[PDB]
DNA sequence: CATGACGGCGAATACCC
RNA sequence: CGGAGAGGUA
DNA sequence: GGGTATTCGCCGTGTACCTCTCCT
């Protein structure tokens, strides 16, 4: 969606933006994964599972 | 604000000096668009005449 | 943390994948990170800052433009920006920006009447606030004024 | 000329010099009904006066003559 | 139709010829119409009528009728603008006293009066009595009658005297005064008397008698008795809400002096006790003084709300004044302003311009062209169809702006690249488009910035805008000379990627046919972008001829670099490119295209060095992730055995091995050293990656690590950044300055803890507060600067003057921190430069030393050259070419009429926000020179300085001093001169908390002129118990010893006394009372040892130097050259004296004198030791030592910070500095002995007397402080609108100033053309034609 | 009325003969 | 369309 | 009547722009 410059964060010293992007990649993918077992109508215990 | 997908490289100077490049899928989506509403007023009053 | 949960979604721990060019479909030859981060939109809107003229209404006292975009003002040039004119020698750009773009009632009336009929070429005149400046050292009792030539 | 000036510059020599002459030769175009000297390129009369200078067409002492001759008649 | 500003007092006829009416009622206007009262503040009969054309009657309505006063109402049928330049007269019942030349300090009332001020101010405010007329009694005319004197007086005696209360008193007092006489009788008093402070008195006090007799003014002209009003439509009426009137905080001043005039006068004619008639004298007096100067005197009449009431005299002062928010700078038209975004797209020389934007500004160009064409026939079609934004209207547009140049200008103009000229492109957004590499130049960025746009209108403007302002021609700095367009972040790193090297990258061992094969193969992917190759590279290169030589030959070289090359302009050499290109790298390369091929080749080059780097940083995909912040695995190692140390010597404190003080210093150097371990660690980890070989070897390579990248560029980041990163944040300090104990052990990776992100917040907060509050210095700085330096410009082109300056390189220590070349690139000599074998000439002797002659300098190892300086040179007004040397800007011969005064202060001012706020060991190999010496025999055979301290040099075998080191007194060299040093051995050993009194020769002292027990003291320490001697100081020391000076002479065996060689005084050392004689009388003492003992920074700095401030406690120089002694002491200070006439001198006594009794010292030597006032410099060591130690000073601020600054915009400066002289004697000249006047006057009348043959006056320069020499300027307009604008006003007023519209300021405010640049030739028109 | 600013400088004030 | 107070952007 | 040290009042303290309320 959005494109932003790497060089704004090492001078700028402000590294939670990282980890934040990190951490925001790994919350989409756990949605990611459930949206998957929503459309495939998978049975409410592989999702209470996951 | 909005989750955004986002990449951390440079894009042929569109990001040059903190610019930001933005995807029209963006736009298109209404993430950002947002409503402002302004009052106008309109006073009759008395006057010489 | 953070690792662990890039596995459980199946993602890389670095965080970071392979992107290619939409232009082009070319591989971007290095891992990018990419993500998911919380983007805000202040307050800061292009559509409430920009602003142009190029005449409007002045100033009572003094007839120079008025300022603020609300009164759809000028922009002021200030000492410094008449500072940097000096420096660059344009000494004519700095004369109508001190009598054709303000005070200079005449001068200004004229040059617009000029720029309507084609021809760039200004006459100036005495800047308004000059005779302001006079008036009010007038007023303290103090003699001021111009000589015979 | 469109894009840098520093041709007409080593002509003239001065820059100021070169910013005068340049307005005295537009400002015959503009207003006195004068031709360029050079082939009109839809440029503006600016650019038309400098690219007559950075030829050597136009400067203060050519000016000068021709103005002499012109109220001569 | 002008050509100077006359300034005096006004006259009570003068006021009233001024004004049309008078006015008398106190009332505005009528509220229950919106008419005027008549004989108001705003009455239609005196000032004009309100409305066009028009009576207050209605009577006539016609321009027909113009120039009809109406019989009925008495308005004038006229144009309303009168309104606007009419002014009114107030006849007052009583004089009054001007506030200004009252109070505005020093009192020119009090001053022409002699009166002191309270005494004035009693009489005036309605305290005391004036005895204006005693006649023969015992009165005189100033004293002061109390009313209780006055009555008794009057009682004893009440004809004769006649003493008033008032204004009236002084105005009395003023008159009868007559100015000639009384200047005589001061005159002749002058020379009356011998004491200084009465001279200081009188020559002050005959200034302003001068100053009235010259100008014409009256004395009583002071006192008002007819008050002029302001125009009204300068002081309207703003409606609020529809039918009200907010207070217009002048007129309010007005209401109050006609009400308590009127009143005054009634109670005036009824009569009434004389204390209530003098009440309403005094709150007249009142009323007048807060209208003219409100808060000056007393307190602030206050309005409504508490604000107080803004008078006449804040009209025209301060920011929010006339001259500086109207005349100095003011709102303009065809201006707009908007949010600024990157165009990479776009060429150096365009901007992008919303269409909406520019469809606004050029909008009289769109009715000229749609009436051109007939599209409109009127305005008002024209305005409707643009209103409407029909598609012919954007064809108008498109047609107008083709090559318009418009002006782009950001917030805050800290120098002239702050205005930009560019070709407008239209574009679709709202936003402006800026282009990346002038950037820089405005210090801008794309994160909220915003720029404004201006319209040059005329055709002089627009070929100002292209051929000055535009950006092509801006690419250099003018403060320094280096390139401006420097790429920087996305273009640097993109340009290092493509350039840089792998060991096994794809497509490695090819041949290429050339550029072409290398970017083929990038492209479809068959090699890497890293891949070492052999390339076919045909360069060319110019020769003396100055045509393109081709050389082809194969290149080993990278893909990346060989498909760079192709942008590459033809002339430049390859290697240029065959390396990976950082930010440094790069910016060499713009530099020398533009040194080698010009202008246009370096601006293509630019443009295609932009659009490469991004292209290439693009397709890098170069990222920053989490991993990127490699941690050493070192770290924790080394942070624990930080901390067993640190518990380890605490311990130590435990048991009372070290103090609290040194634990604490012993813990900081360990934490730093922890630091130091942990940076190296990381730092090694870093920088380099291991790669397998095409042999399947493993080897090292520089990393390709994303923040190394970023950071081994320069694109962004440093090496403090990245340990911050990945490495320990380190020690902070508290809020008071002291290092926190414990330092931040983690990184911003790991993350900080709550108590070290509190602690390093109190760092951040101090920084953000610091640059808060230090931008207001440097920008008044910046101002004072202006001032200072506007009016210098370039007037000549060689004054002819063969003196100069003389250019050496910097050297501080072991280290040269500014090459020569660096100091004369761009300068003219000012002599033949020698070659160093003094046969011929290396350079002529006017030569504009550009790249190849400096060359040619470095080269032979030239050591220092003397060049030409601005400060030294012989124009008056202004400088000339050849001084001045190269426009840095432009790379040549500075022009004629260019405003390098305007351009020096921006160049100092610009980086102000950048600032802040025992042995001498030879570190390399060359002879040691030594001069200032002298040398004698030494009991080991190694000499001892003897001489008034000294200097050292190593010069490195070629000639050129690499190195300098102080020598004080008595420090014994470990060597010879010249004996050439290996490099790091001491060469001198000395003791800072001893001094002798060494006597050379040796023999016996003999303790002359000398008591023990009165003038000595012995002690015996326990630990030695030598009974060694004090020589007592003369204040604590008894009564009886302080008749007598000790003394120490050198008698031998022989029984004589063995003296210096050459004198007729005998070697007689006196001891200063601070002093220990270890040795015991009658010991033979060999020459090389202690006969005594005597033990022993940014922008504010760089304001004090620029303000010639004085120090605290100043080094004490020789005044004269001669041999000293002392005389009375602590009679206040101890005396000094100074005979070769003789001289005296007081000094504290609580200070150091280096001198010793006898010692004889050269004018300007140090007599004690402190910071050196530039004022004393100046005095003793002349104008080019001064200007030296000033550049030197400033520049060591800088550099300190890394800025790079020319000494010429200092020497700018100082020139401007010292602009006064004081005259020593008049002479056949018409100067007055004594006074401060102008240096180019002084020199014009010298030399016009010596053209006739007569003795010019003797002059001494005058240093003055940037604040001080720009309101000390002969144009009192550009004083006044400067600062102190009522003192300045005051003093053009009473001495009756003429002011030339010569400056910039003052053509700048009657809005004239400069005399600088374009205007230039203008002005010398107007100079020949009068 | 407000009582959180301070450095520099020149005229005037006082102290010390 | 002037002044004051408050906040904000660069 | 004389010189010098201390005290007191005045002068100055970044640019450009945007929003709101309140004001005889
Ligand atoms: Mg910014
Ligand atoms: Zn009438
Ligand atoms: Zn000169």
């Amino acid at each position: 969606d959005i494109v932003l410059n790497p060089l704004g964060v090492p001078s700028r010293m402000n590294i939670g933006q990282i980890l934040e992007t990190h951490l925001g990649m790994a919350a989409k993918g756990i949605g990611d994964k459930i949206n998957a077992m929503l459309k495939q109508q998978q049975e409410v215990a592989k999702l209470r599972e996951f | 604000g909005q989750n955004m997908r986002v990449a951390f490289m440079p894009w042929n100077g569109y990001n040059f000096e903190d610019s930001i490049l933005v995807s029209e899928r963006v736009v298109q989506e209404d993430r950002f668009t947002t409503i402002h509403i302004q009052e106008l007023a309109c006073v009759s009053r008395d006057t010489k005449l | 943390e953070i690792k662990e949960l890039l596995k459980l979604g199946d993602l890389p721990t670095s965080g970071q994948i392979r992107l290619y060019d939409g232009r082009t479909g070319e591989q971007f030859e290095r891992p990018v990170t990419v993500g998911y981060m919380y983007m805000l939109k202040l307050n800061h809107l292009v559509d409430d800052k920009m602003h142009a003229r190029s005449t409007g209404s002045y100033s009572l006292v003094t007839q120079q433009p008025l300022g603020g975009k609300a009164q759809f003002g000028g922009q002021r040039f200030g000492e410094m920006e008449v500072w940097a004119l000096e420096a660059y020698g344009a000494a004519y750009t700095l004369q109508e920006m001190l009598t054709v773009k303000s005070d200079d009632v005449n001068g200004r009336t004229k040059m617009y009447k000029n720029i309507v009929d084609g021809n760039h070429q200004m006459e100036p005149g005495m800047p308004e606030s000059f005779n302001v400046l006079l008036k009010e050292i007038r007023s303290l009792g103090i003699n001021i004024e111009l000589e015979d030539e | 000329a469109r894009v840098t000036v520093q041709d007409a510059v080593e002509k003239i020599g001065n820059r100021f010099d070169l910013v005068l002459v340049a307005a005295r030769r537009a400002r015959q175009m503009q207003v006195g009904g004068k031709d360029p000297l050079v082939p009109e390129e839809n440029d503006k009369t600016t650019v038309i006066a400098l690219r007559e200078i950075e030829e050597g067409l136009i400067n203060n002492q050519i000016l000068d003559v021709r103005e002499r001759q012109e109220q001569q008649e | 139709e002008f050509d100077a500003i006359k300034i005096a007092l006004a006259s009570p006829d003068m006021i009233r010829s001024w004004s049309f009416g008078e006015v008398k009622k106190p009332e505005t206007i009528n509220y229950r119409t919106f008419k005027p009262e008549r004989d108001g503040l705003f009455c239609a009969r005196i000032f004009g009528p309100v409305k066009d054309y028009e009576c207050l009657c209605g009577k006539y309505k016609r321009l027909k009728h113009r120039g009809v006063i109406c019989e009925k109402c008495g308005v004038e049928v006229t144009q309303t603008k009168v309104r606007r330049e009419r002014m009114g007269h107030i006849e007052l019942a009583s004089p009054t006293a001007h506030i200004w030349f009252l109070k505005s300090l020093p009192s020119r009332i009090g001053l022409l009066l002699d009166m002191p001020l309270r005494d004035i101010e009693r009489v005036l405010y309605f305290e005391s009595y004036v005895v204006i007329e005693g006649g023969m009694t015992n009165l005189e005319r100033q004293q002061i009658l109390t009313e209780e004197q006055y009555l008794d007086a009057l009682e004893e005696f009440g004809d004769e005297f006649d003493a008033k209360m008032g204004a009236e008193a002084i105005q009395a007092l003023l008159k009868s005064m007559d100015l000639e006489q009384e200047c005589e009788q001061l005159r002749e008093e002058l020379n009356e008397t011998n004491s200084e402070t009465k001279r200081k008195k009188l020559t002050k006090r005959i200034k302003l008698l001068e100053a009235f007799v010259q100008s014409g003014n009256k004395p009583e002209w002071m006192i008002l008795t007819v008050l002029p009003v302001l125009p009204p439509d300068l002081r309207p009426l703003v409606p609020l809400d529809g039918g009200r009137f907010a207070t217009s905080d002048l007129n309010d001043l007005y209401r109050r002096v006609i009400n308590r005039n009127n009143r005054l006068k009634r109670l005036l004619d009824l009569a009434a006790p004389d204390i209530i008639v003098r009440n309403e004298k005094r709150m007249l007096q009142e009323a007048v003084d807060a209208l003219l100067d409100n808060g000056r005197r007393g307190r602030a009449i206050t309005g409504s709300n508490k604000r107080p009431l803004k008078s006449l005299a804040d009209m025209i002062k301060g920011k929010q004044g006339r001259f500086r928010q109207n005349l100095l700078g003011k709102r303009v038209d065809y201006s707009g302003r908007s949010v600024i975004t990157v165009g990479p797209y776009l060429r150096l020389h365009q901007c992008g311009l919303p269409k909406k934007m520019a469809l606004e500004l050029f909008k009289p160009f769109i009715y000229g062209k749609l009436e051109l064409r007939g599209l409109a026939t009127t305005i008002k079609a024209a305005k409707k169809m643009v209103e409407r934004e029909e598609a012919v209207v954007w064809d108008i547009l498109d047609e107008v702006i083709r090559e318009h140049p418009v002006l782009l200008n950001r917030a805050p103009t800290l120098h002239r690249l702050g205005i930009q000229a560019f070709e407008p492109v239209l574009i679709e957004g709202k936003a402006i488009q800026l282009h990346p590499l002038v950037c820089a130049a405005y210090n801008a960025d794309f994160d909220g910035d915003q720029m404004a746009v201006h319209v040059p209108l005329t055709l002089e403007a627009q070929l100002e805008a292209r051929a000055l302002m535009m950006s092509t021609n801006n690419i250099l700095s003018p403060a320094n000379g280096e390139p401006i367009i420097v790429p920087s972040q996305d273009v640097v790193l993109g340009l290092y990627y493509m350039t840089r090297d792998c060991v096994n990258a794809k497509g490695e061992g090819m041949v290429l046919t050339g550029p072409k094969e290398a970017e083929r193969l990038y492209r479809s992917g068959l090699a890497s972008l890293h891949a070492r190759v052999k390339v076919r590279i045909t360069e060319y290169e110019k020769d003396a001829n100055g045509e393109l030589v081709a050389k082809t030959s194969l290149k080993d070289t990278t893909v990346g670099r060989a498909i760079l090359w192709m942008i590459v302009p033809k002339g430049l050499p390859y290697s240029i490119v065959n390396q990976a290109l950082g930010k440094k790298a790069i910016s060499k390369m713009l530099n020398t295209c533009y040194r080698i091929l010009g202008l246009k080749p370096t601006v293509i080059f630019a443009d295609q060095i932009m659009y490469t780097g991004f292209a290439y940083a693009a397709r890098s995909g170069a990222s920053v992730g989490i991993d990127d912040m490699v941690i050493p695995e070192k770290k924790h190692e080394i942070i624990s055995e930080a901390e067993a140390e640190v518990a380890e010597i605490q311990e130590q404190f435990q048991s009372g091995l070290v103090t609290a003080g040194e634990r604490y210093n012993k813990v900081i150097d360990i934490w730093a050293a922890a630091n130091d371990r942990v940076s190296k660690a990381m730092m090694d980890n870093l920088q380099t990656e291991t790669v397998i070989n095409r042999d399947g070897q493993e080897e090292k390579q520089v990393s390709f690590n994303s923040i190394y990248m970023m950071a081994d560029s320069g694109a962004r980041g440093s090496a403090a950044q990245i340990r911050q990163l990945a490495g320990m944040r380190g020690l902070m300090a508290k809020p008071d300055g002291s290092i926190i104990e414990t330092p931040i052990t983690a990184n911003f990776r790991e993350g900080l803890n709550v108590l070290q992100y509190f602690i390093s917040t109190h760092g951040a907060r101090k920084g953000l507060a610091d640059t808060a509050l230090k931008t207001a210095n440097s920008g008044y700085l910046t101002r004072r600067l202006v001032d200072v330096a506007q009016d210098l410009v370039v007037t000549e082109d060689d004054c002819g003057t063969h003196e100069g300056i003389m250019m050496t390189p910097v050297i501080e220590g072991g280290d040269v921190k500014e090459p020569l070349r660096d100091r004369v690139l761009g300068r003219v000599t000012a002599e033949d430069v020698l070659k160093p074998g003094t046969a011929d000439i290396l350079v002529p002797r006017n030569t504009l030393l550009h790249e190849q002659w400096c060359d040619l300098l470095e080269e032979n190892s030239v050591d220092a050259v003397k060049v030409r300086s601005v400060v030294s040179c012989d124009t008056d007004f202004g400088v000339c070419a050849h001084c001045y040397g190269r426009d840095l800007a432009r790379g040549h011969i500075i022009n004629k009429g260019e405003a390098i005064g305007v351009i020096a202060a921006q160049s100092i001012g610009e980086p102000g926000t950048q600032l802040t706020m025992s042995s001498i060991q030879v570190k390399n190999k060359g002879s040691i020179k030594l001069s200032n010496v002298k040398s004698v025999v030494n009991s080991s055979g190694k000499l001892v300085i003897t001489s008034r301290n000294t200097e050292l040099k190593l010069i490195d075998e070629f000639g050129r001093t690499k190195e300098s080191y102080k020598v004080p007194y008595g420090a014994v060299l470990a060597k010879g001169d010249g004996e050439q040093v290996a490099g790091g051995e001491t060469v001198a050993n000395w003791d800072p908390h001893t001094m002798p009194v060494i006597t050379e020769v040796s023999g016996f002292v003999r303790f002359t002129d000398m008591i023990d027990g009165q003038t000595i003291t012995r002690q015996t320490d326990e630990l030695t118990g030598l009974s060694s001697l004090v020589v007592l100081d003369s204040a604590e020391r008894t009564a009886g010893g302080k008749d007598l000076r000790p003394a120490l002479k050198i008698v031998d065996a022989q029984g004589n006394d063995v003296l210096i060689p050459g004198t007729d005084m005998p070697a007689q050392y006196f001891l200063p009372g601070k002093a220990i004689v270890q040795l015991e009388d009658g010991v033979q003492i060999s020459s090389g040892d202690t006969l005594a003992r005597i033990p022993q920074g940014g922008l504010p700095r760089v304001a004090d130097l620029f303000e010639a401030r004085r120090p605290k406690e100043p080094a004490i120089l020789a005044e004269i050259s001669g041999i000293v002694s002392f005389g009375k002491e602590t009679k206040g200070k101890r005396r000094l004296v100074i005979t070769p006439d003789p001289y005296e001198e007081m000094i504290p006594k609580w200070r150091q004198l280096n001198v010793f009794e006898g010692e004889r010292v050269e004018r300007g030597d140090v007599i004690s030791d402190g910071p050196e006032a530039p004022h004393d410099i100046l005095r003793l060591r002349g104008v080019h030592a001064v200007t030296r130690y000033i550049v030197n000073e400033v520049q060591d601020v800088y550099r300190l910070q890394g800025v790079k600054i020319n000494d010429k915009h200092i020497e700018v400066i100082v020139r401007q500095m010292l602009r006064k002289a004081t005259i020593v004697n008049a002479g056949s000249s018409d100067f007055l002995e004594g006074e401060q006047v102008e240096y180019s006057r002084v020199k014009i009348a010298n030399r016009e007397l010596e053209a006739n043959g007569k003795v010019g006056a003797t002059y001494s320069r005058d240093l003055l402080g940037i604040t001080k020499a720009s309101l000390a300027t002969e144009s009192f307009i550009s004083a006044a609108s400067f600062q102190e604008t009522t003192r300045v006003l005051t003093e053009a007023a009473v001495a009756g100033k003429r002011d030339e519209l010569r400056g910039l300021k003052e053509n700048v405010i009657v809005g004239r053309l400069i005399p600088a640049g374009t205007g230039y030739a203008y002005h010398q028109d107007r100079m020949r034609r009068r």
